[PDB]
């Protein structure tokens, strides 16, 4: 298994990021939950979003409607695509895989964006 | 040096009490107890708290019994929270403490001299069998037990080979007015010989009146009535129709000193029995008030040593629920001038009766016979129940 | 949600056992705990133990956790300090509406 | 006239918002010499300092009728029993708030109690509603031995008795206990697959942890539980795909105060419109007798439909029960709780989120795994079914009919002798006779297999009155299925 | 209308259907009240016993089992075919 970090990278203000995640060594379809956690430098690390290969979303409170995470499963791939994107949340975004199991427990951590 | 306190509010004769108390040398136990009587007139539950938690307070006591003489039914509801509050038990045995209600809580320890509501159903089939009645009807209103009577009833009666014939067991009650014409509507649609009823007083007068209008007291039905009716003597609201079977515990043949006798006997007994097997004598309660979490342990294995006490030769064992399980229960009846009359006793199944035969107060003649060819076959009773089978007529020969 | 601080200003001297706590701002940590993650400079962070008494599948036993359930913090203890230490270590707990991640903490 | 009600609260600013709301409610409907003014007190640990302390309140006024509410706290039913105690003597109303406890639904223990939301042995009725929906027919309740549980599972035998379904079995454990599994294993593979939990948190906690050690939180398992499995500790351990109820506003008393202010007041404003009325009695130490405000109060207060307010349609059946409430269907994904529907009281209708079940998957599983193995219980007769005991080796020797056919057997294992009363041992046997190959032949065009056991006792089956109980339960061969 | 007829029988009633028979033969009894099938055949295999009077309360007999299950319908079918077809009469012919 393995998340491989990908997508077009964009640091102009004012419009619509938009990046996606292949993953090497497994297969979407399965019981395991896709996170996408987001690092902001020199500080800590806060959650963004799980996605289900079955359709369903979960997003945090604070950014309710203003991000969507979505996936293909003919493409073997999901995306993010958060809009109206200013210029004081510039970071550096990570695609993480967790286990089901009762816990979350996200990793392994895949290569990570530097948009 | 065990302390059991003394509560008397029905303002009777404490110096006899004393005197029947200290005459006590039963030279079979280190106990030494203490006993304090104290005498009131406060029915209201404020009073009462108060007062039994300043007696706990007063001197390291551990038990108390409860001594009324007024016809409250509420007063158990206090009893049993602070039972249940207090870790000391307690026990009544006068006035509204032998009123028995639904259920305690898992672990009370309060105990009640009456009978239960299971002893009366079972005395009241057994007069019926003795007279030789058979048929009859209950009703029965809304109160914490209701849902006993009746299946007690059912199951006695479906185990015999007697025969008997209940029917019309409506339940009708009278919490609801405006359409009590209903009320008299239902009730009409019964006719038996005799009536069962449960209903505490207020509403035992509420249906006598409504009967009495319709109108059936001496052309009619004998009506047959719990202890928790009638109960007290002397008081009568004069709507009693004449004449009623009013099985209850004696009052003018036990003596209170008795009581409070045997009570301080159980009570002794079960703490020495306790303490020769543990040798565990538990701490008296912190304090009245202020007492936020003070249960040093869950010392509750008194319960399991008290349930069985055998002092003189005498049975005393109450029940999981707080019964007597050997009651003494007697038989009384209202004669055409309001006063209670002694016309049986009731001991262990033994329904010892002084009336042989019902004396009614003509379509009633005699109608002779003689026992020859199979015409007239006459049979032994039952040596089980006491009466004998169905399809049969009672003979009694001379 | 709630916080999350830890210690971020600790760093003792080679071989030696440190203590390292992550305190729980509001609610008691007892029914959902934490796990730890270590993250090397220049890389991704890596998880070091999760359900704070079992490490994963092939690690040093001389790092080890425990929760006080007084303090509402809980500790993770690393023995024999070595030049395996520069990292930086982060707690992650969750109520159960969303994700709280703490504030870290690194040691030299 | 003036005539106040009281109450006792957890925290001085709901005084302020009872305050408010009073003030509110007595400028409106009418002013004919009618003003009512709060009183309010707060709480104390033990429970006869609440009993002194509300009999003075009742000392200080003519109070008809008390509010009273459960301060947050574990369950603790304690806490409001004083107050019923208390003001049930003098028989005044009195209104509670969060107690959702089902022991004071009880009529015999508590003449005069109101409550302002449904108990929990009330709930059955969503579950009842949730198996019709997805056509769900077998059920297995694992209700635990208490007072709370038996009434949750009278009211469900009822429902169902109601359809002629009855449930597939009811299990009790004993609370508070430390190992559960015997029951988890002799309930694990009897014929369905729907669980219905109802108990304490700790209780549920064992349960759960004893349930995933046995692998039955696999796919092909749907659990059902009640409103406190779902918070507290209970989530430490928890299969995902668990759907469990909550209330839509069981802790914003605010509108629980305002609704509760208003109905009393439209029914004291009713009442006073009548005659032959007195007060109830001053002073918790003078008077030892029943205040005439009594029984007719309580029915005038019964029936008091409400329009519309800040809840919904108000109305109360012949129990102390608020009916009509509203239930929100949740499910627990990724230890993070989530809508999935509505209960509106009448139906359920689902939300756009789509449920995720036990074991991953989306596929509502049929709830339902039949069995092709039958245990099948025969009695010993002369021309029907036979019993020769087995030859040494313990294979049955060969027989021969008159006309030449190897007769059919099978192996029973019954007792021996005739009752394993003194002697607790069973050999097996095996047993042929004119229903035994009927049997065979109905096994082999049925398509499947079975195992034949003798009955212990011997008997055929009557009724029997239980030992001094009220139950009626079958014996013999009869009450072995 | 029979209270006297079960009155009288309660007193001694065996506790097994061979032990009955056997106490027959050996005149401690004077009649045995049971089903129809099994005292036909036992008339048969002894000598001595003789089977008397008409049928009365003539109920057939029956597979039981719970009221929720799968195999109703295809069981009765089965057990109809099996009386249409003349199975039974094969087996009654061999074991009766």
């Amino acid at each position: 298994l393995q998340l491989q970090e990908s997508g077009p990278g964009l640091v102009k203000p004012s419009q619509t990021l938009s990046l996606t995640c292949t993953v090497s060594g497994g297969s979407i379809s399965s019981s395991n939950w896709w996170s996408w956690v987001r690092q902001p430098p020199g500080k800590g690390l806060e959650w963004i979003g799980e996605i289900y290969h079955s359709g369903n979303t979960n997003y945090n409170p604070s950014l309710k409607s203003r991000v969507t995470v979505s996936v293909d499963k003919s493409k073997n791939q999901f995306s993010l695509k958060l809009t109206s994107v200013t210029a004081a949340d510039t970071a550096v975004y990570y695609c993480a895989r967790d286990v089901s199991g009762g816990v979350n427990w996200f990793d392994p951590w895949g290569q990570g964006t530097l948009v | 040096s065990i302390g059991i306190a003394v509560i008397l509010v029905g303002t009777s004769d404490e110096v006899a009490i004393k005197d029947a108390h200290e005459k006590d040398d039963f030279h079979h136990l280190s106990v030494v107890p203490r006993v304090e009587l104290v005498a009131m007139n406060e029915t209201d539950p404020k009073s009462i708290i108060t007062r039994i938690c300043d007696l706990m307070s007063d001197r390291k006591i551990q038990g108390v019994v409860f001594a009324d003489d007024t016809d409250q039914e509420a007063i158990a509801q206090i009893l049993d929270f602070i039972s249940a509050q207090t870790l000391t038990p307690i026990l009544g045995i006068h006035g509204g403490s032998s009123m028995i209600m639904a259920d305690k809580d898992e672990s009370s320890m309060f105990f009640q001299f009456g009978p239960s509501i299971e002893q009366q159903a079972s005395v009241m089939l057994n007069i019926m069998e003795e007279y030789d009645w058979y048929i009859f009807s209950i009703v029965t209103t809304y109160f914490p037990g209701y849902q006993d009577f009746v299946n007690k009833i059912r199951s006695t009666i479906e185990n015999s080979f007697v025969g008997w014939e209940l029917e019309e067991v409506l339940l009708l009650d009278m919490s609801l007015d405006d359409g009590d014409s209903k009320i008299q509507n239902q009730l009409k649609k019964l006719q038996s010989p005799i009536i069962l009823l449960y209903c505490t007083k207020e509403e035992a007068t509420y249906i006598f009146e409504v009967a009495n209008s319709v109108g059936l007291t001496g052309y009619g039905y004998t009506w047959i009535v719990p202890s928790l009716v009638a109960g007290d003597t002397d008081t009568v609201p004069s709507e009693f129709p004449t004449g009623l079977i009013s099985v209850s515990y004696d009052e003018w043949d036990y003596g209170l000193p008795a009581r409070v006798r045997d009570g301080i006997a159980i009570i002794t007994t079960a703490a020495s029995d306790m303490l020769s097997e543990h040798s565990f004598i538990p701490e008296p309660k912190s304090s009245c008030y202020n007492t936020h979490e003070k249960r040093i342990y869950q010392s509750n294995m008194l319960n399991r040593y008290l349930i069985n006490v055998t002092f003189e030769g005498r049975d005393l064992s109450f029940s999981e629920e707080g019964y007597q399980m050997h009651p003494k229960l007697v038989i009384i009846l209202l004669n055409k001038e309001r006063k209670w009359e002694r016309v049986g006793k009731w001991k262990d199944k033994s329904l010892q009766m002084k009336y042989y035969v019902w004396p009614r107060m003509d379509d009633h003649l005699s109608i002779v016979t003689l026992e020859e060819a199979p015409f007239v076959i006459v049979e032994s009773v039952d040596p089980l129940s006491g009466t004998c089978m169905r399809n049969t007529v009672p003979c009694e020969k001379r | 949600n709630f916080m999350l601080t830890q210690p971020h200003s600790v760093s003792e001297s080679p071989g030696k056992t440190v203590t390292i706590s992550c305190t729980r701002s509001s609610g008691s940590i007892a029914s959902n705990y934490v796990q730890w993650y270590q993250q090397r400079p220049g890389s991704a962070p890596t998880t070091v133990i999760y359900e704070d008494n079992q490490r994963p599948s092939g690690v040093p036993d001389r790092f080890s956790g425990s929760i006080d359930s007084s303090s509402n913090s809980a500790s993770l203890t690393i023995s024999g300090l070595k030049t395996e230490d520069e990292a930086d270590y982060y707690c992650q707990s969750y109520d159960s509406s969303t994700v709280v991640f703490g504030g870290g903490t690194k040691l030299t | 006239k003036i005539v106040n009600i009281g109450a006792v609260l957890s925290t001085r600013k709901h005084e302020q918002m009872f305050r408010e709301a009073v003030n509110q409610a007595n400028k409106r409907h009418g002013s004919w010499k009618i003003q009512l003014q709060a009183t309010s007190v707060t709480h104390k640990p033990n429970a006869i300092q609440m009993a002194l302390s509300v009999c003075e309140d009742l000392i200080s006024s003519q109070v008809y009728a008390i509010l009273v509410s459960h301060p947050p706290t574990p369950n603790d039913h304690f806490t409001p029993t004083p107050v019923s105690y208390t003001a049930g003597f003098y028989r005044i109303p009195v209104l509670g708030l969060t107690t959702r406890m089902s022991i004071y639904s009880d009529k015999s223990i508590h003449l005069s109690f109101l409550r302002t939301v449904p108990p929990y042995s009330h709930q059955s009725s969503v579950w009842f509603e949730m198996m019709r929906v997805y056509n769900w027919n077998h059920i297995i309740l694992l209700v635990s031995d208490d007072h709370e549980g038996r009434a949750a599972q009278k009211r469900l035998e009822t429902l169902l008795e109601e359809r002629e379904s009855k449930a597939e079995k009811v299990l009790q454990f004993d609370p508070g206990t430390k190992n559960v599994t015997a029951l988890l294993m002799e309930a694990r593979e009897l014929e369905a697959r729907v669980i219905i939990l109802s108990a304490s948190e700790d209780d549920a906690a064992t349960v759960y942890r004893a349930a995933a050690m046995l692998d039955m939180t696999g796919s092909g398992y749907v659990w059902l539980v009640g409103e406190r499995e779902i918070s507290g500790n209970a989530l430490r351990y928890a299969p995902d795909g668990i759907i469990g109820l909550q209330l839509i506003n069981g802790k914003n008393e605010s509108a629980h105060i305002s609704d509760a202010v208003g109905v009393v007041a439209q029914a004291v404003h009713e009442l006073l419109e009548k005659e032959n009325i007195t007060d109830p009695p001053r002073g918790c130490v003078g008077n030892t007798n029943i205040w005439k405000t009594g029984p007719l109060f309580k029915r005038v207060l019964m029936s008091s439909k409400y329009a519309d307010g800040v809840t919904g349609r108000v109305e109360f059946n012949e129990d102390g029960d608020r009916k009509f409430a509203q239930y929100s269907i949740m499910n627990l994904q990724n230890r993070k709780l989530v809508q999935v529907g509505i209960y509106n009281g009448t139906h359920v209708i689902p939300n756009d989120r789509k449920i995720i079940w036990p074991g991953g998957e989306t596929e509502k599983p049929r709830g339902y795994q039949m069995s092709t193995r039958l245990k099948i219980v025969t009695i010993h007769q002369e021309p029907f079914v036979y019993v020769k005991p087995t030859m040494s080796d313990g294979t049955c020797k060969e027989e021969f009919t008159v006309n030449g056919d190897p007769v059919k057997k099978v192996i029973c294992t019954g007792p021996n002798d005739t009752s394993p009363g003194s002697p607790r041992h069973t050999v097996p046997q095996c047993c042929y006779g004119f229903c035994i190959d009927l049997l065979i032949k109905l096994a082999r065009t049925m398509q499947f297999t079975y195992e034949v056991h003798l009955v212990a006792d011997g008997k055929f089956g009557t009724q029997e009155r239980v030992q001094n109980s009220n139950k009626k339960e079958w014996n013999g061969m009869m009450g072995e299925l | 209308e029979l209270s006297t007829m079960y009155r009288h029988m309660e007193k001694h009633n065996y506790e097994s259907a061979a032990e009955a028979i056997q106490a027959v033969r050996d005149n401690k009894l004077h009649a045995f009240i049971w089903d129809s099938a099994v005292l036909e055949f036992e008339a048969s295999q002894k000598c001595d016993l003789v089977t008397t009077g008409e049928l009365f309360f003539r109920s057939g007999f029956g597979i039981g089992m719970r009221k929720d299950s799968p195999w109703k319908q295809q069981v009765s079918l089965s057990i109809l075919k099996s009386h249409e077809n003349g199975f039974m009469e094969d087996l009654d012919k061999t074991w009766v």
